[PDB]
RNA sequence: GAUUACCCCUUCUACCUUUUGCAUAAUGGUUUAACCAGAAAAAAUCUAACAAAGAGAACUUUAGCUAGAUACCCCGAAACCAG
RNA sequence: GCCUAACGAGCCUGGUGAUAGCUGGUUGUCCGAGAAAGAAUUUUAGUUCAACCUUAAAAAUACCCCAAAAACCCUAAAUUCCAAUGUAUUUUUAAGAGAUAGUCUAAAAAGGUACAGCUUUUUAGAAACGGAUACAACCUUGACUAGAGAGUAAAAUCUUAAUACUACCAUAGUAGGCCUAAAAGCAGCCAUCAAUUGAGAAAGCGUUAAAGCUCAACAAAUUCACCAACAUAAUCCCAAAAACUAAU
RNA sequence: CGAUGUUGGAUCAGGACACCCAAAUGGUGCAACCGCUAUUAAAGGUUCGUUUGUUCAACGAUUAAAGUCCUACGUGAUCUGAG
């Protein structure tokens, strides 16, 4: 888990901060694979395929991911407008490419 | 053998993707495969894969 | 299909996801008085919020 | 099923096949 | 514990002789 | 006989259904000079009892 | 003419069914997939050290939550309306 | 499944029993009508009466006693004994 | 043997609804959850316990689980134990039956022929109405109903079928010593010097021994030249066919 | 195992080629004759008797040759029952 100094370009990774939350989405199925992954599936939120979920950044989250980690796809939750406020709680739609709109379809 | 791994164009390796227990094909390869790097096979060993 | 095509494009891999031909009203009043809303619609709206 | 070492060229997993032949050496052109 | 660092404090053999004892039917002075 | 069998089903019109009797007949002339490529002449047999 | 000895996928003699150029492609794709998931990962925001028990009055407040729902379980309540109420099956138009 | 159209087209390895596994070339049935196979309330749970007491005698009682409701098949041997 | 068409011991009635761990059968609709074997047993064709599971109830902690920690000669994959974190599971009490005849794939071993669709254990997986033409075990898959909507996953013809090496030219000491019936470059032993610009007391063939042919060295002259070859089965071969109009 | 009838012959034979004969050919320690060995070819053919239930084997006579093997070691709802 050592990035090479051109994965960051690769990836569009930013070599300095590392982003703040995660975007996991289940792609391959939980049968033909030994308990222990069925568990930790099913303790992720990750029961539905192709439902996008997020969760933190911490190592302990971290831990969890790396025993699961070819049964899913994990990508940068991105916010062009920053993280909603109480009013805009309604509109917000989250984009294929990984980015939360604030304000989706206004007026 | 040194030379042809060294500057060998194929991104993955059998090195690379059974270590890293990639797609879960821990669950296809045995123990010993670790160590013998895809090369041993029972006992045939076939110095062309690298 | 080209489904790889649509999310290089930014949109949903599937053309029922989130896009204008979904969120929009499929029907209204001939006067011009909004319709009730969708059953799914408003499911939808309430997973996002 | 056969022991692990024998003398016929023992069949492989068919994933493990998939493995064999994408990690396969490619000389530089 | 074999993964412990700490494996293997306890090694004394290799420092006495093996000492071989004088067995009943195998006492002979082996020069 | 790749084209001339999409013209015997009737595989080129829109109108196309296999219980429908949609069907157009194929004139193939010259049959004598085919050329089978590689050395198929001595190699393809034809066998029946 | 020719048989595969006994079921052709078991056994010491099987059928050689070979890989084929699109099985090649699907194994790339995933592998180029796992290859992005194991980078998001190398690099947490918070260390080991900084996330002790930064999120706990949440779990216990979740925990306490599944207790009192849990320890509600109880007979419901019984009215004199249910009981009363199966008189109306005679009901008539005098 | 359909279709203007009965077929023509497309898609589907009868049913029970018995087995690790049965279209199996394992078992049984020509078909129809009639007849033919789950039964017991000690401890328990649910509802109710009355309660340090309950039960229309005889008993049980450190929240118990009384009452109700909830339960456990059919066909077949070679044989054995007496008259 | 025969004793009323069946006698290793008659027939009839009664005991009799004899008794079977053994075989067969077990009759309306719909819904919820759902188990492959550890221990004894004249016991392995069965039962009774434990585990697991169902229904009801009570309670608080269960899984994942970092650092620390678990043997002395050498020793892999990795287990046990545990805070966080992610997540709702787990324990206890009261009632219970079924099951206790297992198949393959991958992995670590044992018996065998480093044989079996073989057998005995441990860890893990599965028992699609899709894919591998057919297909219990391999791969894709969170199994609702209706629609003449849409996006995708596993996946459809697999490689090579390979090896030409051809000029020109040969004379000295000398039958070198030894050896042997005879050993003249050519059984063996020993030495391996030396004429000629050029040629080994000899690389191969040959002779009883010689003779003779050929290869190294002259000159002439200059594409390239390591290696890569492997028979057949019994009813009738087996989709048909195709080397380029643009393919993550 | 609520049955897949079991050796040999008789009848009829279907097939393979790792060919016994018949046809073509290479090699030889092939002069010729008689042989040995290898390649190619399966349309046809591959005998009659004594003893044994015999397949097998021994022996007599002959033939261009008396091939190897599969087919539920073919074939008993066609026969034979010696074993
Ligand atoms: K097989
Ligand atoms: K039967
Ligand atoms: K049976
Ligand atoms: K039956
Ligand atoms: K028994
Ligand atoms: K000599
Ligand atoms: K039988
Ligand atoms: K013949
Ligand atoms: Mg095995
Ligand atoms: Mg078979
Ligand atoms: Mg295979
Ligand atoms: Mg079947
Ligand atoms: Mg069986
Ligand atoms: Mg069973
Ligand atoms: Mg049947
Ligand atoms: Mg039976
Ligand atoms: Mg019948
Ligand atoms: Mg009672
Ligand atoms: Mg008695
Ligand atoms: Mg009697
Ligand atoms: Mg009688
Ligand atoms: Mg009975
Ligand atoms: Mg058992
Ligand atoms: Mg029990
Ligand atoms: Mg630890
Ligand atoms: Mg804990
Ligand atoms: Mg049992
Ligand atoms: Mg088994
Ligand atoms: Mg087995
Ligand atoms: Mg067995
Ligand atoms: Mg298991
Ligand atoms: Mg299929
Ligand atoms: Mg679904
Ligand atoms: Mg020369
Ligand atoms: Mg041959
Ligand atoms: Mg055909
Ligand atoms: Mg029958
Ligand atoms: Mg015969
Ligand atoms: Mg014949
Ligand atoms: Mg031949
Ligand atoms: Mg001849
Ligand atoms: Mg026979
Ligand atoms: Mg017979
Ligand atoms: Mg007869
Ligand atoms: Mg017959
Ligand atoms: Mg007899």
């Amino acid at each position: 888990f050592q990035p090479s100094p051109e994965d960051h370009e690769k990836y569009g990774g930013d070599p300095q901060y590392p982003h703040k939350l995660h975007i996991v989405t289940r792609i391959k199925s939980t049968k033909r694979r030994p308990y222990w992954e069925k568990d930790i599936i099913k303790m992720l939120g990750l029961e539905k395929a192709h439902t996008p979920q997020v969760h933190k950044n911490i190592p302990s989250v971290n831990a969890k991911l790396k025993v699961v980690k070819h049964l899913i796809r994990i990508k940068p939750l991105k916010l062009p407008q920053g993280l909603p406020t109480e009013e805009d709680m309604a509109n917000t739609c989250l984009k294929s490419n990984g980015e939360l709109v604030v304000r989706w379809l206004l007026n | 053998q040194e030379e042809r791994e060294r500057n060998n164009q194929n991104p993955w390796t059998f090195e690379r993707i059974a270590t890293a227990n990639m797609l879960g094909i821990r669950k296809v390869l045995s123990p010993y495969d670790l160590t013998h790097k895809g090369r041993y096979w029972g006992k045939f060993y076939t110095p062309e894969r690298v | 299909a080209g489904s790889q095509w649509r999310l290089q494009q930014g949109f949903a891999a599937n053309p029922s996801g989130y896009g204008p031909l979904t969120e929009l009203p499929d029907w209204s009043y001939a006067d011009g008085r909004p319709a009730p809303p969708m059953k799914g619609q408003l499911r939808r709206k309430a997973q996002r919020e | 099923g056969s022991k692990a070492v024998t003398r016929h060229r023992r069949v492989m997993h068919f994933e493990r096949q998939k493995l064999m032949a994408v990690t396969e050496y490619i000389p530089p052109k | 514990y074999r993964s412990k660092p700490t494996h293997g404090i306890g090694r004394y053999k290799h420092l006495v002789k093996a000492q071989e004892p004088k067995k009943k039917k195998g006492k002979v002075e082996v020069r | 006989a790749a084209m001339a069998s999409v013209k015997l089903q009737g595989l080129h019109k829109p109108v196309y259904h296999q219980l429908s009797d949609c069907g157009d007949h194929v004139v193939i002339m010259n049959t004598r000079h085919i050329a089978f490529s590689g050395n198929k002449w001595e190699q393809k047999v034809y066998s029946s009892h | 003419r020719n048989r595969i000895p006994g079921r052709q996928w078991i056994g010491k003699h099987r059928r050689p069914r070979p890989v084929s150029a699109q099985a090649k492609q699907n194994m790339i794709r995933r592998l180029e997939t796992e290859a992005e998931n194991q980078y998001w990962l190398s690099r947490p925001f918070l260390t080991a050290e900084q996330e002790r028990g930064h999120a706990a009055v949440r779990r216990a407040a979740a925990f306490q939550a599944l207790k009192a729902a849990q320890a509600a379980r109880f007979p419901a309540h019984r009215r004199l309306e249910e009981q009363l109420g199966h008189l109306l099956v005679t009901r008539k138009w005098s």
